[PDB]
């Protein structure tokens, strides 16, 4: 809507594929 | 006169000062670690962990910052970097930059555009 959008929080999307990735790490 | 009243800029320039500010610092520590990392071993990581690192005093900016993002599993990554640094560090980290630059996106229209605004010539009207 704006030339910059104020996005601050990340969505659990985001948030839940950290977590998966941290206790995983399968690379 | 414009449109009603002189709407001047509120609060929105203290915010993206403060976080971005707040971002660069968390910014520099985690890379700082991350490079003094380099992916060490499981019990180099134990070695080298987070003890007082990241923490001491500075610690509530890096903490804010986190709990900005990670806002409801602020805990979860928080422990993962006092616990699994060559895992959760390179990864938060990246979520930062990516944040960072984004946050610099923001801070290119409010602040970068301030600086212009209010240097450069207003007029009289």
């Amino acid at each position: 809507s704006n030339a910059a959008q104020l996005n601050y929080l990340l969505t659990d999307e985001q948030i839940m594929e950290d977590l998966r990735t941290l206790n995983k790490l399968k690379s | 006169s414009n449109a009603e009243h002189i709407y001047r800029c509120e609060d929105e320039r203290f915010e993206l000062d403060v976080v971005l500010e707040t971002n660069l610092a968390t910014i520099r520590v985690l890379e700082a670690i991350q490079k003094k990392l380099s992916r060490l071993s499981a019990e180099e990581q134990a070695k080298f962990r987070l003890d007082n690192t990241l923490g001491g005093t500075s610690e509530v900016i890096h903490r804010k910052a986190l709990q900005r993002i990670y806002a409801d599993k602020a805990a979860d990554i928080i422990d993962g970097l006092r616990k699994n640094p060559s895992i959760a560090v390179p990864i938060v980290l990246k979520r930062l930059k990516m944040k960072e630059e984004e946050w610099r996106e923001a801070q290119r229209g409010f602040n970068k555009v301030w600086r212009e605004q209010n240097e450069k010539y207003y007029l009289k009207s």
